[PDB]
């Protein structure tokens, strides 16, 4: 009585955002759109 | 100072940053070390030129 999901990883460039506490709260995937 | 093999010069001050258990150092935008955790008392200090 459950479900699970499966995705595959690829090499990419991400722009991550750290906050005042050091937690990652946002990210941007550069190779998605212009 | 020589913290766990990392040598340098500066002034050490008490800090208010909260590292996660698996972290030992912290860096600025210039990519230089700014905060350290004491390997004995486990307090966190700020390094200033
Ligand atoms: C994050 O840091 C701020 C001050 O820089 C603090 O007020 C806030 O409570 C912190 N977030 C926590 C502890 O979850
Ligand atoms: C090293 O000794 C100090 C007391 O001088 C102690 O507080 C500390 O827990 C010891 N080392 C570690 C890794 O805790």
């Amino acid at each position: 009585a459950a479900a699970y999901y499966v995705g595959y990883l690829q090499p990419r460039t991400f722009l991550l955002k750290y906050n005042e506490n050091g937690t990652i709260t946002d990210a941007v995937d550069c190779a998605l759109d212009p | 100072f020589n913290f766990n093999g990392l040598t340098g010069t500066g002034v050490l001050t008490e800090s208010n940053k909260k590292f996660l258990p698996f972290q030992q150092f912290g860096r600025d935008i210039a990519d230089t070390t700014d905060a350290v955790r004491d390997p004995q008392t486990l307090e966190i200090l700020d390094i200033t030129p």
